């Protein structure tokens, strides 16, 4: 494995996101700001990637999480689609934990799986693409929360998204 | 069934 430090990319950022000075946080600001055009930059999701992304190997981050619903954070194969309205799913190529409706989930698809893991604050997201697995671990104690298991195809991007206006997430150092 | 509203934005 291998710890790895991440900036978002703000031009892959839904123009309506507000990413922090240094790149690491991000909350849904209300309305859209006249951010320049890119093939990158979802447009409608509420999703930012980050600038690196990752095509072998082992690697792992930490993201602090809001206590708020609206988030959701993983993983993207880099063929996710920008532009238009997609379905947040592994299918359209989205792999993430979420907290909506007061409860925690691991986004499978077509029925999302509720889990049962406490208070998340901060969460190791730890990608292997040697054998193929997304997992994510409550960095306080280690406890495993959900592991997706996909033989990646391409290269695979840290996952941001925000959709309502009282929470956040911010890369951990 | 499906998503909440805003929600469906992720």
């Amino acid at each position: 494995e291998e710890k790895v430090e991440l900036t978002l990319d703000p031009d892959t950022a839904n123009p309506r996101l507000i990413l922090s000075l240094d790149l690491k946080g991000v909350r849904l600001g209300e309305r859209a700001q006249d951010l320049p055009n890119h093939p990158c930059r979802f447009d409608t999701n509420t999703r930012v990637l980050a600038s690196c992304g990752f095509s072998s190997g082992r690697h792992h981050w930490e993201v602090e999480v809001g206590s708020k619903d609206g988030w959701a954070f993983g993983v993207a194969r880099e063929s996710v689609r920008r532009k238009g309205l997609t379905p947040f799913t592994p299918e359209e190529g989205v792999w993430a934990l979420q907290l909506n409706g007061g409860q925690y989930w691991a986004v499978t698809s077509p029925e999302r799986s509720p889990l049962s893991c406490g208070h998340l604050s901060r969460v190791r997201v730890a990608l292997d693409l040697e054998v193929g697995a997304v997992s994510f671990y409550a960095v306080e104690d280690m406890r495993h929360l959900y592991t997706f298991r996909v033989n990646f195809q391409e290269r695979v991007f840290p996952l941001f998204s925000v959709c309502s206006t009282g929470t956040y997430l911010r890369i951990w150092p | 069934v499906g998503t909440t509203l805003e929600a469906l934005f992720q």
